[PDB]
C-alpha cells in the first residue's frame, strides 16, 4: 500500500502544472501544453509504468471497503489519486490515437481503477468538485473515445461557458442511449464490444452520469430538447439547468424516457428525491397513470438499498434471511 | 428513308433559340426537350456535336462574346454549355448566384439537368471559359470559369442543390469514363488548355454534403449521383474518395421516404466486391477514419447483413421486390474470403476481367452431369444459409413475407438443379433437397397462406426445392425411391390440390382427394380469393402482371405440373377425373398455363488459378486443345376447348 | 527490332505507348502483349520498369504489374545461360 | 357459437392492443387458444397462444429494455414460459418440429436479451436437437447462438462441448460447402481459445482436442498467429503474447476477443 501511495504520487508529480482538458478531435491545436505531454509521456517507459499502477490501484481499491481503519487511503494521497486516473484513462486514450489499442489488458486495468475511484464517496467528493471539472470532462471524453474506438464502426453511431462542457455533457447522454442499445450483455447491438468492458463501461457510465455537472441535464428526455424548452442555467457549473416541467410528462414516450433515466441514474442529495417525488405526483390517459404508478414503486424501492441507498452503481436491493 | 442529321440540327439550332425567348413555359419546354435529347441522343446529331468543327462540316442575359454554334475550332457542346450556364444560371463577373426573382427555381433546375447530360457527353465544356472573348475589366476584375455552377449546393430549396449532386457525380464520372483514368494526363492538357484550378477531389466532398441533407429529394439525388459515379471512383486512382463514399452511403440506410432507401440498395448492388475488398485489404488508414477506430472494416458483411438482408423485412412491398434483386445483383459480385478458387481479391478481379475479354422435362430439374462453378456455389450457399437464418429467426410478418420472394428470387435466378451444392445444407446426404421442410411447416400454418404474393412465391420455391431430387433420388408414390422425401411432395400434392379446388369454387360461384370443407383455415382462403376475384370482376384493367389471382392461380398450375412430373400412373390413376374437372372449371380465367398441366397430367399417364492460371495459362491450354482436335381419355372436351380457345 | 519504313509502318515503340495506354483500362490484352514481347527476344528495361513499377493504390494496373513478373520470370526460367536478367530481376523485384 | 364468441375475443385483443396495455390482450388471446381448443383446429390454437407469448415478451421488453426497472420481477416471463411450452407440446403433438424449434429460439433470444443466458443455452440446444433430423444448418446456427450465450455466462467446458458437436456436424454435413466452412473456421478458433483457457489434463482431453492440439503444436495470417499463440503458451512467453493480443485484436470478432483476452489474463 505505501509502496502503490507513494509511486502513484510520483508518477502525479511527473504531470504537468496546470491541466487543460483532453479532447481527442483537435488535440495538437490550442497549446504547446501537448509538446509537454508527449515529451515526458510519450516515453515508452513511463506507458509501461502506468497500466501497473493501474492494476495495483484497482486491486488496493477493491480491498478498502473491507479493511480496518488504519488500511485506508490518506486524504492527503486523494487528489493525486483522481488525477492519476485521468492521466492513466488518457494515456489509453492517447495509445488508441497513435499506435494501436493499448494492449487490451491495459483498457481493462485503466477502467477497473477509474470504476473503483468513481465508485468511492471521498473520491467521487474529490472528482464532483469544482477544481477538477476539467478533469471530470476529460474523463467523460475519454471514456466516450474509448467506447468510440471499439463499439462503433466507421460510418455508425452509437444509436439510430466554455465549448467542452457542453459536449461533454450530450456526449454522456448519448452514452446513457448507448446503455440502453449498446452496452447491454446478449443484444444483437452488443455483437462488437468484447464483455470484458461492458461491466466496466456500464458501471462508469452510470457513475459518471450522476456529476453535478450532467445529472440535471441527463435526467432530461432529448425529446423535450426537441421541443422549446430551453431555460438559463446556473449553479456555478456551465450546465444546472432547472427540473423538467409536468406539461412535458403528459406525453407518454417523454414520461417513458423520463422513468428510464430516473431509473437507471438513480439519485443524489435527497432533495432531488423529493424534487422527483413531487413530480412523479404531479403526473398523477391511463396508460401515464400506469406508468407514474410504477414510477413511483420504483423511487420506493430506490430508498431501500443497504449500502448507499439510491445509487444503482454502487448499491443493490436488501434481502433479509427468512433461514 | 431514315431522318437525316441536317434535320436534327435544325431541331437543336431551334431549341437553342428558344432557350431566350420571354415566357416561363417556353423557357423550361425548350429546357426540357433539351434535357431529354442530351439524355437518349440520335447518334447522328451525337456524332455532330463530339466533333470538333461539326455544325460548320454540315454548312459547308448574356453580355458577352460566347460564340455561335458555327465557328471552328471549338465542339458545339461548348457552345451550348457557356449559352446556357451564361443565360439561365451564371452572373459573368463573380461566384455569385442570380436571385429567384430573376430567374426561377425551376429553370435552374432543368437548366443545371441539361449541364449535367451535357458534360456527360463531353467533359471538357465543364473547363471552359465563361466568355471566349473577355468581358469588361473595368467593371469586373476577374473572369471566372463554369464551375461556380458548383456553387448551388447551398442555394434555398432542393431540387437546385440535388442537381448540383448529380452534376458532379457525371463530371467525376465522365472524366474518369473519357481519359482512360490517366487523370494526371488530362488534367495537364485542360490546365495548359484553360487558366482553372479544379481538381476531381474538390468535388467529391460536395457530393458527400449532399448526402448529409435534410430533405429525402437531396438525399435522393445525390444517392443517384453515387450510382452514376462510384464505380468509376472506386477501380480509378481515386479509390479511396470512393470508398469514403460507399461509408457515408451505408450510413444511410435508415431514411423515412422509400426512395431514398430504394435507390440506396441500388447504388449497393451494382458494385463488385472483390475491387472493394482488395481496396481494404491495401488500406491503413482508411479501417479507421474519423474517431480513431481500431479494429477492421468489413464493408461485405455490413452492406449484405445489415442492409439488403435487413431491407428484406421493411414495411413496403416495394421495398423487398427491389431487395430481392439486389441480393440477385450481388450474389455473383462477393469473394468471401479463402475459396479454393480465387485466392486473392487480386486473382477474383483478373478472373472475371479475363474471363470477360477472352472466350422434354419440364423446367424444375436437371440430369446433366453439370459442371460448375465452385466460388459462385461458395458464395451462393453464403447468401442462402444467411436468408435462411432470417427466415427462420424472424419475429416480425415482414422477414418471411419478404424472405419468401428473395428465395424464390434467387431459386428462378439461380436454378436449384444446377447450383445444388449452394443450396444444400442436411437433407439427402452425400441432387439435394435444400431447406424445403421449414417451407413445407411455413404453407400448413393459418397465418401464412392468406396473402397471397408470398403464398405463389412459396409453391414455386418448394416445388423447386423438391424437385431438385430428380436424378438421385428416382431409383404410394413408387417412382421416389428416397422414402424420407415421400411425405414431404404428398403435402404439396395435396395442398396443391386443395389450392385448386379452391379456385374451382372461386370461378364457379359455388358455395361451399382435395378437399377443403372440413379444414377451418382454406376456407379462410377462400374468403380471400373471392374478395380478390370480386375486385378483379368489378374493374375492368387486362395487362396488369401483378393480379393475385392470375398469378397465383398460375403459380399453383405450374408447381402441380412441375411435381407432375415425379410421379406415375398408380399414383394419379385414382385422381385424374377430379383433376380433370378442376381443370375444365378453371381454363377460361387463365389457360395459357392451363394447357400445360394438362400436357404434363398427359405425359405421366401414358409413360413418359493463381493469376498465372486465370490470365494466360487455361485459355491458352484450352485454344492449343482446340486446334489439337480441330486437325481431324376424358381429355377430349378439354381438347375440343383447347381448340376452340386457340381459333 | 527493324524500324519503320520511314514512318510507313506501325513501328513497336508507337504501338507499345497504345500497349502502355492500356494497362489500366484491358489487363489480359497487357499480358498477352508481355508475353509476345517476351517472345521475340526484346527485353528493353524502360519497358519492363514502366509495367512493373521497378523503383491508396489503383487496382488494375496491380494485375498487370503481378502478370508482368510472373511472366518474365517464366523467360528467366527457360533462358537462364544469361545472367542479365537474373541479376536484374532479383537485384530489384524481391 | 364457440368460433363467434373466439371473434368476439379477437376483436376485444385488437382494441387492447390499440390500447396498447398488453398484460390483459394477451389473456383475450389465451382466451382464443381455449375456444380453439373447445373444438378441434390446430395450428390455429397455436397462433393463439404465440400471439399471447408475443404480447407478454413484449410486456417485458417495455418492463427491463425500455424502463430499467427494478421492481420488474419476472411476472410475464413466467406466462410467456408456460404459453411457449403449450405451443411446443401442440406442434410436437401434429407432428411438425420446425415450428417448435422456430417458437424455442424466439424464447431463448428472448431470455438471452433480459439478461439470463443460461436458460438460452437451455432452448437454443432444445431447439437445435429437434431441428437435426431436418435442417442441419439451423441446428448448426442455433448451437452457435447456445455457445455464444454460455460463453457469456462463463460456462466455458459447456462451450467446449457445444463447440465440438458444432465441428463433429459440420464435418457430417460439410463434406466444405459454403456456410459450414464458416462454422468450421469459427469453431477451429474458438476451440483452440478454450483449450488454451482451461487446460485439461490427459484424462479428459478427448482425441479430437488431441487432434486438433496436434494440428496448431483458415486463412494464413490468423493461422500464423493461432499457431505462435500455442507455442507461446506453451513456452509461458507474455511478451510474445502481448504483441499477439495488438495484432490478433481486429482479426477476431468480440467473443474470440473476449476469449484471448482471458487466455492472456489466466497466463500471468
Amino acid at each position: 500500500r505505501e509502496v502503490t501511495l507513494a509511486r502513484v504520487s510520483g508518477t502525479v508529480q511527473q504531470l504537468p502544472a496546470v491541466h487543460h482538458v483532453f479532447q481527442p478531435e483537435l488535440p495538437a491545436e490550442p497549446a504547446a501544453y501537448w509538446s509537454k505531454l508527449n515529451d515526458l509521456f510519450g516515453d515508452a517507459a513511463l506507458y509501461q509504468s502506468l497500466p501497473t499502477l493501474a492494476r495495483a490501484l484497482a486491486q488496493y481499491l477493491v480491498v478498502v471497503s473491507k479493511l480496518p481503519s488504519h488500511l485506508h487511503l490518506p486524504p492527503e494521497k486523494e487528489k493525486d489519486i483522481v488525477k492519476f486516473v485521468v492521466a492513466t484513462l488518457e494515456a489509453l486514450s492517447w495509445h488508441l490515437i497513435h499506435e494501436q489499442i493499448p494492449l487490451s489488458l491495459d483498457l481493462q486495468a485503466g477502467l477497473d481503477c477509474c470504476c473503483l475511484a468513481l465508485q468511492l464517496p471521498g473520491l467521487w467528493s474529490v472528482v464532483s468538485s469544482t477544481e477538477f471539472v476539467t478533469h471530470a470532462c476529460s474523463l467523460i471524453h475519454c471514456v466516450h473515445f474509448i467506447l468510440e474506438a471499439v463499439a462503433v464502426q466507421p460510418g455508425e453511431q452509437l444509436l439510430s461557458n466554455p465549448k467542452y462542457i457542453t459536449a461533454a455533457c450530450e456526449m454522456v447522454a448519448e452514452m446513457v442511449e448507448s446503455l440502453q442499445s449498446v452496452l447491454a450483455l446478449g443484444h444483437k447491438r452488443n455483437s462488437g464490444v468484447p464483455a470484458f468492458l461492458t461491466p466496466l463501461l456500464r458501471n462508469i457510465i452510470i457513475s459518471l452520469a450522476r456529476l453535478p455537472l450532467v445529472n440535471s441535464y441527463t435526467r432530461v428526455p432529448p425529446l423535450v430538447w426537441k421541443l422549446g424548452w430551453s431555460p438559463k442555467p446556473g449553479g456555478d457549473f456551465g450546465t444546472a439547468f432547472p427540473e423538467i416541467p409536468v406539461e412535458f410528462l403528459q406525453e407518454k414516450e417523454v414520461f417513458k424516457e423520463f422513468i428510464y433515466r430516473i431509473n437507471t441514474l438513480g439519485w443524489t442529495s435527497r432533495t432531488q428525491f423529493e424534487e422527483t417525488w413531487a413530480t412523479l405526483l404531479g403526473v398523477l390517459r391511463t396508460q401515464i397513470n400506469v406508468l407514474a404508478v410504477q414510477a413511483i414503486t420504483s423511487l420506493v424501492l430506490s430508498a431501500m438499498t443497504v449500502p448507499v441507498a439510491g445509487n444503482p452503481a454502487v448499491s443493490c436491493l436488501e434481502q433479509q434471511p427468512r433461514n | 428513308v431514315s431522318p437525316s442529321a441536317e434535320q436534327l440540327v435544325q431541331v437543336y439550332e431551334l431549341t437553342l433559340h428558344h432557350t431566350q425567348h420571354q415566357d416561363h413555359n417556353v423557357v423550361t419546354g425548350a429546357l426540357e426537350l433539351l434535357q431529354q435529347l442530351f439524355r437518349t441522343p440520335p447518334p447522328e446529331l451525337l456524332q455532330t456535336l463530339t466533333a470538333v468543327g461539326g455544325i460548320g462540316q454540315l454548312t459547308a442575359r448574356i453580355k458577352g462574346d460566347i460564340g455561335q454554334s458555327t465557328d471552328d475550332d471549338s465542339a458545339p457542346l461548348v457552345h451550348c454549355v457557356r449559352l446556357l450556364s451564361a443565360s439561365f444560371l451564371l452572373t459573368g463577373g463573380k461566384n455569385v448566384l442570380v436571385p429567384d426573382r430573376d430567374v426561377r427555381v425551376s429553370v435552374k433546375a432543368l437548366a443545371l439537368s441539361c449541364v449535367g447530360a451535357a458534360v456527360a457527353l463531353h467533359p471538357e465544356s465543364f473547363f471552359s471559359k465563361l466568355y471566349k472573348v473577355p468581358l469588361d475589366t473595368t467593371e469586373y476584375p476577374e473572369e471566372q470559369y463554369v464551375s461556380d455552377i458548383l456553387n448551388y449546393i447551398d442555394h434555398g430549396d432542393p431540387q437546385v442543390r440535388g442537381a448540383t449532386a448529380i452534376l458532379c457525380g457525371t463530371l467525376i464520372c465522365s472524366i474518369l469514363s473519357r481519359s482512360r483514368f490517366h487523370v494526371g494526363d488530362w488534367m495537364g492538357t485542360i490546365r495548359t488548355l484553360t487558366g482553372n484550378t479544379f481538381s476531381l477531389a474538390d468535388c467529391i466532398p460536395l457530393l458527400r454534403k449532399t448526402l448529409k441533407d435534410e430533405s429525402s429529394v437531396t438525399c435522393k439525388l445525390a444517392c443517384t449521383a453515387v450510382r452514376n459515379c462510384v464505380m468509376s471512383l472506386c477501380s480509378s486512382s481515386y479509390s479511396e474518395l470512393g470508398l469514403q463514399l460507399i461509408i457515408d452511403v451505408l450510413t444511410l440506410r435508415n431514411s423515412s421516404y422509400w426512395l431514398v432507401r430504394t435507390e440506396l440498395l441500388e447504388t449497393l448492388a451494382e458494385i463488385d466486391f472483390r475491387l472493394v475488398s482488395f481496396l481494404e485489404a491495401k488500406a491503413e488508414n482508411l479501417h479507421r477514419g474519423a474517431h480513431h477506430y481500431t479494429g477492421l472494416l468489413k464493408l461485405q458483411e455490413r452492406v449484405l447483413n445489415n442492409v439488403v438482408i435487413h431491407l428484406l423485412g421493411d414495411e413496403d412491398p416495394r421495398v423487398r421486390h427491389v431487395a430481392a434483386a439486389s441480393l440477385i445483383r450481388l450474389v455473383p459480385k462477393l469473394f468471401y474470403k479463402c475459396d479454393q478458387g480465387q485466392a486473392d481479391p487480386v486473382v477474383a478481379v483478373a478472373r472475371d476481367q479475363s474471363s470477360v475479354y477472352l472466350k422434354r422435362i419440364y423446367r424444375g430439374y436437371n440430369l446433366l452431369p453439370s459442371i460448375t462453378d465452385v466460388t459462385m456455389e461458395n458464395n451462393l450457399s453464403r447468401v442462402i444459409a444467411a436468408v435462411s437464418h432470417e427466415l427462420i429467426t424472424s419475429t416480425t410478418r415482414a422477414l418471411t413475407f419478404g424472405c419468401c420472394e428473395a428465395l424464390c428470387l434467387l431459386s428462378t435466378a439461380f436454378p436449384v438443379c444446377i447450383w445444388s451444392l449452394g443450396w444444400h445444407c442436411g437433407v439427402p446426404p452425400l441432387c439435394t433437397v435444400g431447406m424445403a421442410t421449414m417451407i413445407l411447416t411455413l404453407l400448413s400454418s393459418a397465418w401464412f397462406p392468406l396473402d397471397l404474393s408470398a403464398h405463389q412465391d412459396a409453391l414455386i420455391l418448394a416445388g423447386n426445392l423438391l424437385a431438385a431430387s430428380a436424378p438421385k433420388s428416382l431409383r404410394v408414390w413408387p417412382a421416389l425411391g428416397d422414402r424420407a422425401l415421400v411425405p414431404m411432395v404428398e403435402q404439396l400434392f395435396s395442398h396443391l390440390l386443395k389450392v385448386i379446388n379452391i379456385c374451382a369454387h372461386v370461378l364457379d360461384d359455388v358455395a361451399p382427394l382435395g378437399s377443403f370443407y372440413h379444414l377451418p383455415s382454406y376456407l379462410r382462403l377462400h374468403d380471400v380469393l373471392k374478395a380478390t376475384h370480386a375486385n378483379y370482376k368489378v374493374t375492368l384493367d387486362l395487362q396488369n402482371s401483378t393480379e393475385k389471382f392470375g398469378g397465383f392461380l398460375r403459380s399453383a398450375l405450374d408447381v402441380l405440373s412441375q411435381i407432375l412430373e415425379l410421379a406415375t400412373l398408380q399414383d394419379i390413376g385414382k385422381c385424374v377425373e377430379e383433376i380433370l374437372g378442376y381443370l375444365k372449371s378453371c381454363f377460361s380465367r387463365e389457360p395459357m398455363m392451363a394447357t400445360v398441366c394438362v400436357q404434363q397430367l398427359l405425359k405421366t399417364l401414358f409413360g413418359t488459378p493463381g493469376l498465372y492460371h486465370y490470365c494466360f495459362m487455361a485459355p491458352y491450354t484450352h485454344f492449343t486443345q482446340a486446334l489439337a482436335d480441330a486437325s481431324l381419355r376424358l381429355f377430349e372436351p378439354l381438347v375440343i376447348k383447347a381448340l376452340k380457345q386457340y381459333t | 527490332r527493324s524500324d519503320g519504313c520511314g514512318g510507313s509502318f506501325y513501328t513497336l515503340d508507337s504501338l507499345n505507348l497504345r500497349a502502355r495506354s492500356m494497362i489500366t483500362t484491358h489487363p489480359a490484352l497487357v499480358l498477352l502483349w508481355c508475353q509476345i514481347l517476351l517472345l521475340v527476344n526484346h527485353t528493353d528495361y524502360r519497358w519492363w520498369a514502366e509495367v512493373q513499377q521497378t523503383p491508396l493504390g489503383m487496382c488494375n494496373r496491380e494485375i498487370v504489374r503481378r502478370g508482368a513478373l510472373i511472366l518474365f520470370c517464366d523467360y528467366v526460367c527457360q533462358n537462364l545461360h544469361d545472367s542479365e536478367h537474373l541479376t536484374w530481376l532479383i537485384v530489384n523485384h524481391i | 357459437n364457440v368460433a363467434e364468441a373466439g371473434e368476439q375475443f379477437g376483436q376485444l385483443g385488437r382494441e387492447l392492443r390499440a390500447q396498447e396495455c398488453l398484460p390483459y390482450a394477451a389473456w383475450c388471446q389465451l382466451a382464443v387458444a381455449r375456444c380453439q381448443q373447445a373444438l378441434f383446429h390446430g395450428p390455429g390454437e397455436a397462433l393463439a397462444l404465440t400471439e399471447a407469448a408475443r404480447l407478454f415478451l413484449r410486456q417485458e421488453r417495455d418492463a427491463r429494455q425500455r424502463l430499467v426497472c427494478p421492481a420488474a420481477y419476472g411476472e410475464p416471463l413466467q406466462a410467456a414460459a408456460s404459453a411457449l411450452g403449450a405451443a411446443v407440446r401442440l406442434h410436437l403433438e401434429l407432428g411438425q418440429p420446425a415450428a417448435a424449434a422456430a417458437l424455442c429460439l424466439e424464447l431463448a433470444a428472448a431470455l438471452r436479451d433480459l439478461g439470463q443466458p443460461a436458460a438460452a443455452a437451455g432452448h437454443f440446444q432444445r431447439a437445435a436437437q429437434l431441428q437435426l433430423p431436418q435442417l442441419p444448418l439451423a441446428a448448426l446456427q442455433a448451437l452457435g447462438e447456445a455457445a455464444s450465450c454460455q460463453l457469456l455466462a462463463r460456462d466455458y467446458t459447456g462451450a467446449l462441448a457445444v463447440f465440438t458437436r458444432m465441428q463433429r456436424l459440420a464435418r457430417e454435413h460439410g463434406s466444405a460447402l459454403g456456410a459450414f466452412s464458416d462454422v468450421l473456421v469459427r469453431c477451429e478458433v474458438s476451440r483452440v481459445l478454450l483449450l488454451l483457457l482451461l487446460q485439461p489434463p490427459p484424462a479428459k482431453l478427448l482425441p479430437e482436442h488431441a487432434q486438433t492440439l496436434e494440428k496448431y503444436s483458415l486463412p494464413e495470417e490468423l493461422f500464423l498467429l493461432l499457431q505462435s499463440l500455442v507455442m507461446a503458451t506453451h513456452e509461458k512467453d507474455t511478451e510474445a503474447i502481448k504483441s499477439l493480443q495488438v495484432e490478433m485484436w481486429p482479426l477476431l470478432t468480440a467473443e474470440q476477443n473476449h476469449l484471448l483476452h482471458l487466455v492472456l489474463q489466466e497466463t500471468i
